[PDB]
């Protein structure tokens, strides 16, 4: 019984450690996502402008 | 980057303070035990029983010192202050250069005076010491591996 | 210059006479391995270039020690032929050395090249006589001709020495005193 | 002892100062006599091929006196963040790694100048010219400070091409210390196959190589058929 | 020619992309291609976590 | 770039998680991270109740 | 703390901008009073300068007490320690606040 | 094509169906597909238990 | 033809990737299963149900 | 050198106190000992019947 | 540490031996003392088979 709380415990940090490793903040990538968007249909209006030269 | 290795750096801090939590509930219940061994009524074929118990709990610190492994580094055993290399625990906390910080410790059943058997007829070959010292010994235990995990503790705050 | 050229000749004539003065120890082994390497006692034989392994192994009468040496196929081959017979004593640890008559050694693979051609067969029928004995050394090329280490130029006649004939002289007295030891 | 044994002695202890570890007594007398080979060679690609040794050595020797002045700041720092056992070698861990990171750059630009010093005799092309005492002594140091640059920091397996390159020169291969880090370098290879679980050829390879120059090492310094040499006989077997 | 705007739209439509990938699995990695580092040793922490459990 | 408010979602969900550690074993101090020093004391009393006891 | 405060002492020295050292003392003086200047007008004369420092002397720079140490410093008056603690706030928030009025000038 | 969030939208759907076949028997193991061993083990433990009432 | 080229390539590149994830999940699956065959009181009979798969 | 080894006293009696380590203790120790066998000697003489006392005393 | 001198030669030194001796025998009678007499017996052991040890009659 003493050795399941120490294995309890190394557990949940080893999942801590996965989620820290792989797992993103969705609010920070949301960001990312949305300059990224707008930087794709300012590419797109560009080239359509471009096509008159 | 520099923030991840700083989070990854906080739940290796955290591994090796659950190996220390399971290291310091066992310095507690050899307490209880060495309590119960040190009444002088309570009989040497009784205290083997208790060896019994606290034999296994001192192999059991030597096996968690040795084997408390995370991304195959070693946290606990004596491989610090050097192994074979003094290679340890840095983390890059910021993104330039000497923005460093390194990471130390070490346990194992030599953390304390590790004491075995008690005075009278045994099948070992050792003996505990004098019980108030015993006792000093065991809050000698308990006060390393605590100031060890208070170590970690205060570093995971700094991260 | 010349004088280099000659400084290295004596060098390696008193290289593969030191060697021949250890080769004529291993009599030691007639009275008696490390990996890959197997041994023979015999006679000289047939036309007295080559040795001839005996039915008895151990016989006290054996003047010649075959040694083969395999690796990963045969590589090397050496014969020592003995002058003189063997002490009467069944113990080898008291055995006595006899000069060599001869010394014959093949290369099979691992072949050195003496200005791009195999010297494979090198037949020294001098061994314990002055260290100078290249007239006493016969070569056999491939590309077997028989040249005489005298008559070869030098620098030719020093890689001869240097590259093939001291080195199996040497690896040859490695081998047997590897055998001896084990079994003394 | 013989006549012979004597010499070897006498030997054995200039070739271990030959590869004694750099200082300033050993820099003078380096410089010294191989620019007594710039004397008698007269020939200005050995001249800038020494030029670049030279800027090499320098490199190492700067570099020496910067680690004792790093270490001797680092030691003079008030540390009073330094009440744990695990803050001391964290700061000893800190110490450490700077210094043989440094040391590392500065190898770099020690073997950078010594590559160009190999380059500059390269373009000796006249073979009448290549086998002159002049032009095999300085060769002969550039690798010798090369091979212990890399043997410092522990780049063993770095250091075989050119302890291979160094004994074929002018009776180099008849020093002790040559054979003994040849097959020091060939232990750790031995041992890389081992740790690795690499091919047995290569195993077999570096156990036999490290044999060799053990072999030789033992024979150069007691002499065939010695004590020591019939240990090392039996041995390898 | 046309303009900087044609490697600015495809960069961007790709940088949404990778966004995608990330953000459905809510994970900084998804492949070894954004950091085969992190991967490889969450994969040793899964074996950890589930060797452990 | 993100605002100010990407620190305060990421440290409040964190103040709330801490909130949880800290409940439901109904204390101050789950860890040496809130408290090393009260904790080890509670640890030294501890011993005293059971041996008391 | 100890940690705390060369925490400090290494964000005063490594917190740059474009390579600039920002916080290393260099102000309000060097060798010559010129320091963090901005041009702001599209003119000669339309100038404005900045100055900050801050390192673990910034503030009495006390560490350690009485008994075991292995550090060589001990704390002070247990009162004028607290009141170093407001002294070195009072310090640094005066400078941020120097930045924060320079920010909302510019 | 579909990005790999098609593959863990399947996954996650199966992950989610799994999770409630444990939950509404009780049970780590349902089906011997969730641990054939220890499925057949406590078969065993059952009849022991039953034939021992 | 050379960008082409290029990204002919990365088709080749993401179809070997792809057999290899496979063959990762493989391996955390066998060695999932080499960690409860380690566990000295799991039978020779069970070890051979997992050496099944 | 008798303020020295008071002081010196003063830190060896901490170590006692605190139970810190055993090289703290003995250098303390030691340094006491060193500065007071040297107050002796100067105020009192080499081989002084004080001298001789505290000689005597530490080895 | 004496394991540690591991020359052969050195090992037969009657310096070597008789410092293990005392060792020994300092080790056996803290133990004697405390009535540890099943520990006593393989430093006992290892004691006579040292230098003629095995001719003490108090071993």
């Amino acid at each position: 019984e003493h050795a399941a709380k120490g294995l309890m415990n190394a557990y949940e940090n080893t999942q801590a450690s996965e989620s820290r490793i792989r797992d993103a903040d969705m609010a920070e990538e949301t960001v990312a996502f949305t300059k990224n968007q707008i930087l794709v249909q300012s590419g797109t209006a560009m080239l359509a402008q471009a096509n008159v030269r | 980057q520099a923030e991840r290795n700083t989070e990854d750096g906080m739940s290796l801090i955290q591994t090796t303070e659950g190996f220390l939590q399971e290291s310091n509930d066992i310095i507690q219940r050899i307490r209880t035990l060495a309590i119960q061994s040190s009444n002088g009524i309570y009989t040497e074929e009784d205290r083997q029983m208790i060896q019994v118990e606290v034999s296994q709990l001192i192999d059991e610190v030597d096996r968690i010192a040795s084997q408390a492994e995370f991304n195959k580094m070693n946290l606990l055993q004596g491989d610090f202050a050097r192994g074979s290399r003094a290679t340890s625990m840095w983390f890059h906390i910021g993104p330039n250069m000497h923005q460093r910080e390194r990471v130390f410790i070490a346990t194992m059943t030599a953390r304390s005076l590790n004491l075995k058997g008690q005075s009278g007829e045994l099948l070992s070959l050792s003996t505990a010491d004098k019980s108030n010292d015993a006792i000093g010994t065991l809050d000698a235990a308990l006060t390393r591996i605590s100031k060890q995990r208070a170590n970690l503790g205060a570093y995971f705050n700094r991260l | 210059s010349g004088k280099s050229m000659a400084d290295t000749e004596k060098e390696l004539d008193d290289n593969i006479s030191e060697v021949n003065k250890r080769l004529r120890l291993h009599t030691v082994l007639f009275k008696m391995l490390p990996h890959k390497t197997v041994l023979y006692k015999g006679k000289p034989s047939a036309d007295g270039e080559r040795c001839e392994a005996a039915d008895k192994q151990e016989a006290q009468d054996n003047t010649c020690l075959h040694l083969e040496v395999f690796d990963f196929a045969k590589f090397k081959k050496m014969e020592l032929f003995f002058e003189g017979s063997n002490n009467a004593d069944p113990d080898p640890r008291k055995e006595q050395p006899r000069n060599l008559t001869k010394i014959r050694t093949y290369i099979y693979q691992n072949n050195f090249l003496l200005e791009d051609k195999v010297i494979s067969v090198i037949a020294d029928v001098a061994p314990n006589g002055e260290p100078a004995h290249n007239d006493k050394i016969e070569l056999f090329y491939q590309h077997v001709g028989k040249y005489i280490l005298s008559n070869v130029e030098n620098p030719i006649r020093n890689n001869f020495k240097k590259q093939f004939y001291f080195k199996n002289l040497d690896y040859f007295d490695k081998l047997f005193t590897k055998i001896f030891d084990y079994n003394d | 002892l013989t006549e012979d044994q004597k010499k070897k002695k006498k030997e054995i202890m200039e070739q271990e100062s030959l590869w004694k570890n750099p200082d300033f007594k050993g820099y003078n007398k380096t410089f010294q006599e191989l620019h007594q080979l710039s004397k008698t060679f007269a020939n200005n690609q050995f001249r800038l091929a020494l030029s670049n040794y030279q800027s090499g050595v320098n490199t190492i020797m700067k570099n020496r006196d910067w680690v004792e002045q790093y270490r001797k700041e680092e030691a003079e720092k008030k540390r009073l963040d330094e009440k744990w056992y695990w803050q001391k070698v964290d700061r000893k861990a800190r110490e450490e790694r700077v210094v043989y990171r440094e040391k590392m750059k500065a190898k770099q630009d020690a073997l950078n100048y010594f590559s160009k010093a190999i380059n500059h005799l390269d373009e000796i092309k006249n073979p009448d010219l290549r086998e002159r005492p002049e032009f095999k002594r300085l060769l002969s140091d550039v690798y010798r400070s090369w091979i212990m640059a890399e043997y410092d920091l522990q780049n063993l397996p770095q250091t075989i091409p050119i302890l291979e390159l160094y004994i074929e020169i002018d009776d180099n291969e008849k020093e002790y210390p040559a054979h003994k880090y040849l097959a020091s370098a060939y232990s750790f290879e031995e041992n890389m196959i081992k740790k690795t679980k690499g091919p047995d050829d290569m195993l077999f390879k570096y156990r036999y190589k490290k044999n060799v120059h053990l072999l030789r090492a033992t024979e150069l310094k007691y002499g065939k058929d010695s004590p020591e040499y019939k240990h090392i006989v039996n041995v390898i077997n | 020619a046309a303009i900087n705007s044609h490697r600015v739209l495809k960069f961007q439509n790709e940088e949404v992309s990778k966004n995608m990938e990330k953000l459905s699995s809510g994970m900084r990695i998804n492949r070894a291609g954004d950091d085969a580092s992190g991967l490889a040793v969450s994969e040793k922490m899964r074996t950890q976590v589930n060797g452990l459990r």
